[PDB]
C-alpha cells in the first residue's frame, strides 16, 4: 500500500449503499477507500502534465552592448541625430550638453547630443514563459489494490493500475484480476485554473536551482525588463538594462546594470516549484475532482480454507505507521492458498474482538501475502495470528483521534479552499450550506483584499478592529469589530 | 532602472516544495529590531519623547509600533 | 582662461591693499582671484589621490558550489555524521525526514540527516573595499595668469604651474613667468573626511560600469553577502548564498540564491563615483581650504606705447560667457608690442568708461594676445577698440545680480558644510559666530539623524512640529515647533 | 537570505557624478502623483472620510500629508 | 518733399539752443523737423532686413503617402511583426482584430495586426520658418532736405541720403549737399524682439499670396504637424496627417487627412506681412531709436536779393495738404536766383504776418525752386507771393487741433509700447512718470494675463468687477472694481 | 474666407464606419481629464474663490461641475 510510504494519508469509508465516493485527489496527497464488504484501495493523483507547452514573453535578465556612437551640434546649429536612431536592435538619448568657445563652439549656451548603443541577451540569460493548454493537458490517477504484499518505494507493485484523463476521455475501468473492477471518472475542466498560472523557465543546466517555478499570469506581464516572442530577433520593451551618463560637451557615457537574475530569485520566495523531464512541463502543486464507483469489486478468496492455527512465524512484529495504526508481516508453512486468522483483544478480556482491519479478509497465495494492518483502541492489548500473539501498547486517546481530523480538515480547507467541501462518500444537504457561505463569505475577502500584502492585511485590520473600539453607535463598532475579526483570521491562515 | 516586485505569499495551492518560506514575521522583527541596534539614539529619543508626551497607553502604543514599522523601509 | 570653461565658475576680489585671500577650492569647480593693480589669476584642484590603498573587506558576489555530500540515519539510530561538518569554507544543514519501511528502516518515525557543499568566490566576482591613509594622500593645485591669449579644452597652455600638497607639504612658490612669483599654503585637514570614506572596486576590466565608487564605510560594514579579509583562503558566513530545500527520505537539495546578489544598482544610487588609473585611486568628489598670497605679482607691458587705433578687427566678435561677463578677441596689424585703449560707455554720459576689466592692462605681444574679458552695468552699451566700436545690450538687472549671487552661496553652503565660511577675501570676526553655530548644529542634526531616510526625516519633522502645535506646555510647544521645522528645512535644503 | 539597504542620501558632496542620480524628493513626489492617479478611489476615499472625521483643515493636512504616503510599503 | 506722400506724418520742433532731437521712426511712418532757423528735414525708415536668415524648422502641409503593407496573426499566436516597423520614413499601427472560422482561424477571439505606410511631403507643400541674427541686420535710414521742389512718388529725387545702420556703427554724418551736415545715431538694439520673430515662407512662386509672413515664435513651435531641420531626409511625427481605418480580419485601411494649407491661411489672420526679394527677407512692421543733430546744417540763399513782385503765375493754386497744411507752387519770370516774398494775414490787420512756414528762406534757383508748404491759423485769410493774393478758409479750431495731436499720440502708445515716451526734441518731469507708470502696469497685466484670449480677458474683467460688487469687504471691493476697470481698459485698447 | 461647421451626432448608421470619430463625450472628458493635468495649478484659483464667496457646498459644488467642464474651452 502506497499509503504508508507517504507522510500524507487520508481514509473514506464506504458503509453498505455507498456504491460511489467524490474525492480530490492531490499531488503530495494519497486516500484508501475502505467499504463494508469490499477490499481497500488506494487512489491517488500521480502527476499534471503537458508536452511542449506554447511559449508567451520572453525576458532577458542580463544585457550585452555593443558599437555605442555619439554624435553632437553647437549652439543654435539645430538638432543632433544619427543613421541607428531609427534602426532595430538600439537604444538612444536626446540630451541638451553645455558649450562655449573652449570646446570649439560659436556661442556660449546649450547645444544638442544624441547617443547610441545596441542591445541583446547574453547567451543563456533569458527567462521564458510557457503556458498550459486545457484541450492537451493530461492528468496521471494510480490505484493499488490491498493485496496484502509489502513493497518499497523504489520496486513495482505488480496490482498496480494507471489512468491517463484529458478532455477526450470518459468514465474509464481498470481491470484489477480477482478483486473485480473499478471505474473512475476524472473531471479535467475542474481542476488547476489554467487561465490565471505560468511555468517560468531560466536555464534548465544549472546545476543548484529547480527546473521552473510556477508564477501567477498577472505578476508575470508587468516585469519591468526587455522582452521578446518567439523567433523575433530584436528586443521590443524600451531599455531597463542601459542607462546614459549626463553629458559632456563632445562625448556620454553608457552604462549597463548587470545581471538580474538574483532580484528575480528574491521576488519568487514563495511560489511553488515544477519540473522538466525532457519534453513534459509538470506542475507539482494541483489536485482534480474525481468520482470513484465501487459495485464491480470482490474480495478475492472468500470460498478458501482456514489455515493451520499452529504454523505461523514473525517476519517483521508489529510496530506504529505513524497514521495511528499498527503495522506488520507474518509468515506460514503450511500449504499456501488460505485465509489468516487475524484477532485482537483488550487485555484481560478475551471474549470480545477489537481488531478494525485496513485490510478485509487478510490471506496467504502460492507467491505471496502475509502484510496485516489494523486500528487498536487506547491502552494494552494482545494481538493474534492463529497461536501467536503479541502484546501491544496503543499510544492516544479518543480525544486525540478526534483533534487529530479537526486539524486534518481544516489543513485541506486551507490549502484546497471551495472544493474542500466536496471531500467524501456523502453529499448531505449541510454541505450545501457550507459551500454556499464559503464562497459568499471567503468571496468577499478575495475580492476585497485580493493582492494586498501579508503585514498591510494585518495593519489595516488590527487598526480597524481598534478603531472598531469607539465608534458613534455600538451597531458600527460590532459590525466593524466583527469584520476585523474576519479579515485577520482569513490573514492569518493563508490569506497572505 | 529595473524593478521586479515580490510575488504574492498566499494565492497558490499548497503540498509540494515551495522555493523558500515567506517573509512572515521573521523578515519583518530582524529587519525593525536591527534598525533599532544601530540609529539607537533616535530610538531611545523617540520612544521617551513619545511616551511623555501622548495622552494614553493605546494611542503611545499604537504610534511606536507605526513609527518602528515605517522606519527601515525605504529603497 | 580655464575658468570659461567651466559653467560652475566663482570670482572673489582682494581690496585696496589685500595681501592675502582665503580659498575652498573643489573638484569641478574654478577660482578667477583679482586684486587692484595685480594681474587676475585663476586657482583650481586638480585632483586628490593616493597609491595602491589599503585593502580592507572583500565580498562575494556569486558562490561557485561543488562536491555536495549527504548523510542520513534510521530512527532511533542517533545522529548522522561527516568529516566535512569540521573543515573550512564548507556549509551545512542538520534536519529530520520522515522514515519507515518504504525508505528501508525498521520503524516508522523521524530520522536525521546532514547535508554538506564547499563554496568558493566566481572567478571575478569579488567587491573589495580600500581605505585612505592621511599621511600619504596627494592633493594637486594649479594656477594660471591672465595671459591675454586663448586656448581650447584640449590645448597646452605655457602659463599653467602645478603644486602638489600632502602632510610633509603645506606651502609652495610658483614662479608665473614675467606675472612674478605666487604663494600658496594648503593643508590635509579640511577637505575629504578620510576616516568616513571607503574606495568601492567591482571590476576594473568590464566596459560599462565606473570603475569604483566611494562609498560610506558604517554602510559598508553591513553587507551581508559572504565577506573575508585580504589572503584568507575560506569565507566568513557563506550561508548567506545557500539554501537548502526540504529534506526528502535519504536526499537533500542544495541551492545558490543566484548571481550578482550583492551590492549593483539600486543599494549604490546617489553614491558618488570615483576613478582608478594603473597605481592611482582618484576621489572624483571633495575640497581643500587654501590661502593665496598676492604680494609678488607684478604688471606686464606698462611701459609699452598704445596701439594706432584705425589698425584692428575683430577674430571673434563679442558674445556673452554665461557668467554674466562679455568676451572678445581682435587681430591687429602695426609695431608688435602694445597696450590695447579697450574702454565702454553708457547713453547718460560720454566720459564714464564703465568697463570693469578682467583681463587687466590688455596687450598684443610677438606672439599672440587681444583676447579681453570684461564686465559692464545692465542695459544699452557701446564697446570700443581704437576705431572698432560695436553696441552691446547686457541682460538682467542690479537685482538679478544679487539672487545669482545670493544661490551660488547657498550652493556652496549645502554641498560643503561647515567649511564654506572659509571663502573668502576677508576673515573678521562675524565669521566665527557663522561657523561656531554650523559647527554645533550641524554636529546636533548629523548625530541623531545621519543614517535616517529622506522620507523618514520628513516624517520626524512633521510629527515633532505636530507634537508641538498639540503641547500643553508653552516652552516644549515653542521647543518642537522650532526644532521641527529646522529638521525640515535641513532635510529640504539640499540645493537651491 | 540577503538583505542589503539603499545608501543614505548624506554622504554626497562636490561638483561631480552622483551615478544613477535618484534623487528622492523629486523621484517620490513624481511616484505618488502617479500612484494615486492609478489608486484614485481608495485616494477619494481617504479625503473624504478624513474630512469628514477631523475638526480643521491643518489636522485633516496633518493626517493626510502622511495617510496618501504610505505606498512605499503598502500598494 | 516724402513726408507729403503718406498718411502718417509726425512734426518736431524747437528753439535755437536745443541742437539735437530724439525720435522713434517707423515702417509706412514719417517725420518733419523744423527746429528754429535750420533748414527743415525729412526722416524715415526705409527697410528693416537681412541677407540669407537662418532656417529654424520645417513643416509639412500636404502628406504623400505610399507602398502599404499589412501583417495579421490568429488568436493566441502572439504579436504579428514586419521588417517596415523598424526604418526611417514610415509610419505604423498595430491592433486586435476579431478573428474565427470564417477567417482561417482555430480559436473564436482577438488577434494581432499591424499597418504600415511610406510618408513624405507632397513637392512644393512645406513651411518654412526663418529666424534673424542681431549681428547682421541692416536698418536703412533715409533723409531729405526740404528744397523748395517737388518730385512726386514713383520718381527719384536728387536731394535724398541713405545711412546703413548694423550692430557695428555710432554717429554717421551725411552730406546734404549745400545745406550742410546732419549727424545721426541708431539704438540696433531694442524696440523690434528678435528672439520673438519668426519670417513663415510657404512658396514664393504662388501668384495670389504674400510671399512671408511675420508669425510669433511660442506659436510657430506649437503647430501640430510633420516637422524636420534642413539637410534630414526623413520627417518627425508623421503619424500627425495618417488615420487608420477601423481593423478588418486581414487588412487595415490608411487615410490621409489631406492639404493643410487653408487651415494654416486662416489661423494666420491678423499676423503682419514680410518681403522676400532675392537674397532679401524684409520685415514691413517695426521700429527703431535715432538721435539726430542738427548743429552742421546751412540756411542756402541767405544773401540773395528779392524777387520783382510783379512776375509771379501760380503753377499749383493753394490746396489742402490734409496735414493742417497749404501747399502752393509758384513760377517766376525774373532774374534768378533769387527770394519769394512770401506771407500771410487774417482779415484783423494787414501788418501782421501769420503765415508759420515748413519751407524756410523759400528760393528761385536757375534750374528749379518755387514752391511752399505753410500753417495758417482758423478763419479766413489771404496768402500773398508779392503781387498774386489768394483768399484762403482754414478749416478747423485751436481745441480740434489739440484733440487731433492728442489723438495721435495714443496711437503711438498702443502700437509702440514704452518707446511712445521717448519721442521729442526736450525732455520734461512728467515723461519720467509716464515711462515708469506704463512699465509697471502694462509689465503687470503682460506678466499675469497677456497670452489669454480676448473674450476670456473681458469675462475675467467683468467677473472681476462682479467679485467688487458682490464682495462684503470694502477695501476688496474697490480694489477689485479698479482692477477690473484696467484690465478692461488695457484689453479693450489692443482689441480683436 | 470659408468656414464649415461640423455637424451633430444626428444622422447614425448603426453599424457602418464612422470615419475620424470625433466623438464628443469620451473626446471631452478626455481633453478635460488632460487639462487639469498640464494646468494643474488653476483649479485651485476655481475652487478657492467659488468656496469663498457661493455660502452652500450644494451652490459650490453645482458651479464647479459646470466651469471646470467648460474651462478647456478657453486659453
Ligand atoms: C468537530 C470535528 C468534526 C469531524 C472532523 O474532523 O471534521 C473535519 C471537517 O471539519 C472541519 O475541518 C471543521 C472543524 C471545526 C472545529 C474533517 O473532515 P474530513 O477529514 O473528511 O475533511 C473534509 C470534510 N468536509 C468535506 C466536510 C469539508
Ligand atoms: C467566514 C469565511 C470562511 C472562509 C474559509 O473557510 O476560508 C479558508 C481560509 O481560512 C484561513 O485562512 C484560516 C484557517 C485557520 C482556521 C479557506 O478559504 P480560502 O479563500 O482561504 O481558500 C483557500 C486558499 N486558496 C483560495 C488560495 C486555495
Ligand atoms: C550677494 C549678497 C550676499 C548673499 C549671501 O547670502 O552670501 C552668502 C553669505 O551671506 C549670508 O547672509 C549667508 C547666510 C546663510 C549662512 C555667501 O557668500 P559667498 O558666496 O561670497 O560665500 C562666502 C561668504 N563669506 C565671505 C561670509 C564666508
Ligand atoms: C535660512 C537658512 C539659510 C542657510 C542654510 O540653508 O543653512 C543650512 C540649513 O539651515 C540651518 O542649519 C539653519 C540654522 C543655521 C543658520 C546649514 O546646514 P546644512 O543644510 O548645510 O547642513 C550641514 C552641512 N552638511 C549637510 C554637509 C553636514
Ligand atoms: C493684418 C494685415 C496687415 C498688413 C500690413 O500692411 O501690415 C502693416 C504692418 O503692421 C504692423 O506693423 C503692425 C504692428 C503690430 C504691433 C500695417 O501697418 P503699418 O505698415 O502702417 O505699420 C504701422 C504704422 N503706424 C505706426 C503709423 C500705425
Ligand atoms: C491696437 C492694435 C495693436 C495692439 C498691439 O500692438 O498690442 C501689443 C503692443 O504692445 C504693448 O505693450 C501694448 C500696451 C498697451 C497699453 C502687441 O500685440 P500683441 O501682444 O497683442 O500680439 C503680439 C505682438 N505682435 C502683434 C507684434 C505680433
Amino acid at each position: 500500500s502506497r499509503c504508508t510510504h507517504l507522510e500524507n494519508r487520508d481514509f473514506v469509508t464506504g458503509t453498505q449503499g455507498t456504491t460511489r465516493v467524490t474525492l480530490v485527489l492531490e499531488l503530495g496527497g494519497c486516500v484508501t477507500i475502505t467499504a463494508e464488504g469490499k477490499p481497500s484501495m488506494d487512489v491517488w493523483l500521480d502527476a499534471i502534465y503537458q508536452e511542449n507547452p506554447a511559449k508567451t514573453r520572453e525576458y532577458c535578465l542580463h544585457a550585452k552592448l555593443s558599437d555605442t556612437k555619439v554624435a553632437a551640434r553647437c549652439p543654435t546649429m539645430g538638432p543632433a541625430t544619427l543613421t541607428e536612431e531609427h534602426q532595430g536592435g538600439t537604444v538612444c538619448k536626446r540630451d541638451q550638453s553645455d558649450r562655449g568657445w573652449g570646446n570649439h563652439c560659436g556661442l556660449f549656451g546649450k547645444g544638442s547630443i544624441v547617443a547610441c548603443v545596441k542591445a541583446a541577451c547574453e547567451a543563456k540569460k533569458k527567462a521564458t514563459g510557457h503556458v498550459y493548454d486545457a484541450n492537451k493537458i493530461v492528468y496521471t490517477v494510480k490505484v493499488e489494490p490491498h493485496t496484502g504484499d509489502y513493497v518499497a518505494a523504489n520496486e513495482t507493485h505488480s496490482g498496480r493500475k494507471t489512468a491517463s484523463f484529458t478532455v477526450s476521455s470518459e468514465k474509464t475501468i481498470l481491470t484489477m484480476g480477482e478483486y473485480g473492477d473499478v471505474s473512475l471518472l476524472c473531471r479535467v475542466a475542474s481542476g488547476v485554473d489554467l487561465a490565471q498560472t505560468v511555468i517560468l523557465e531560466l536555464d534548465k543546466t544549472v546545476e543548484h536551482l529547480p527546473t521552473a517555478w510556477q508564477v501567477h499570469r498577472d505578476w508575470f506581464n508587468d516585469l519591468a525588463l526587455p522582452w521578446k516572442h518567439e523567433g523575433a530577433q530584436n528586443w521590443n520593451n524600451a531599455e531597463r538594462l542601459v542607462e546614459f551618463g549626463a553629458p559632456h560637451a563632445v562625448k556620454m557615457d553608457v552604462y549597463n546594470l548587470g545581471d538580474q537574475t538574483g532580484v528575480l530569485l528574491k521576488a519568487l520566495a514563495g511560489v511553488p516549484v515544477a519540473h522538466i523531464e525532457g519534453t513534459k512541463y509538470h506542475l507539482k502543486s494541483g489536485h482534480v475532482t474525481c468520482e470513484v464507483g465501487l459495485e464491480k469489486l470482490k474480495m478475492k478468496g472468500l470460498t478458501y480454507t482456514m489455515c493451520d492455527k499452529t504454523k505461523f512465524t514473525w517476519k517483521r512484529a508489529p510496530t506504529d505507521s505513524g497514521h495511528d495504526t499498527v503495522v506488520m508481516e507474518v509468515t506460514f508453512s503450511g500449504t499456501k492458498p488460505c485465509r489468516i486468522p487475524v484477532r485482537a483483544v483488550a487485555h484481560g478480556s478475551p471474549d470480545v474482538n477489537v481488531a478494525m482491519l485496513i485490510t478485509p479478509n487478510p490471506t496467504i497465495e502460492n507467491n505471496g501475502g502475509g502484510f496485516i494492518e489494523m486500528q487498536l483502541p487506547p491502552g494494552d492489548n494482545i494481538i493474534y495470528v492463529g497461536e501467536l500473539s503479541h502484546q501491544w501498547f496503543q499510544k492516544g486517546s479518543s480525544i486525540g483521534r478526534v483533534f487529530q481530523k479537526t486539524k486534518k480538515g481544516i489543513e485541506r480547507l486551507t490549502v484546497i479552499g471551495e472544493h474542500a467541501w466536496d471531500f467524501g462518500s456523502a453529499g448531505g444537504f449541510m454541505t450545501s450550506i457550507g459551500r454556499a457561505m464559503h464562497t459568499v463569505l471567503g468571496g468577499a475577502f478575495n475580492t476585497l483584499l485580493g493582492g494586498v500584502g501579508f503585514l498591510p492585511k494585518i495593519l489595516l485590520g488590527v487598526a480597524m478592529a481598534w478603531l472598531g473600539l469607539n465608534m458613534r453607535n455600538p451597531t458600527l463598532s460590532m459590525g466593524f469589530l466583527l469584520s476585523g475579526g474576519l479579515v485577520l483570521a482569513m490573514t492569518l491562515g493563508v490569506g497572505a | 532602472s529595473v524593478l521586479i516586485p515580490s510575488h504574492a505569499q498566499g494565492e497558490l495551492t499548497g503540498r509540494g516544495h515551495k522555493w523558500l518560506e515567506g517573509d512572515s514575521l521573521r523578515t519583518h522583527l530582524t529587519r525593525v529590531e536591527g534598525w533599532v541596534w544601530k540609529n539607537k539614539l533616535l530610538a531611545l529619543a523617540m520612544v521617551t519623547v513619545v511616551w511623555l508626551t501622548l495622552e494614553s497607553v493605546v494611542t503611545r502604543v499604537a504610534v511606536l509600533v507605526v513609527l518602528l514599522c515605517l522606519a527601515p523601509v525605504y529603497a
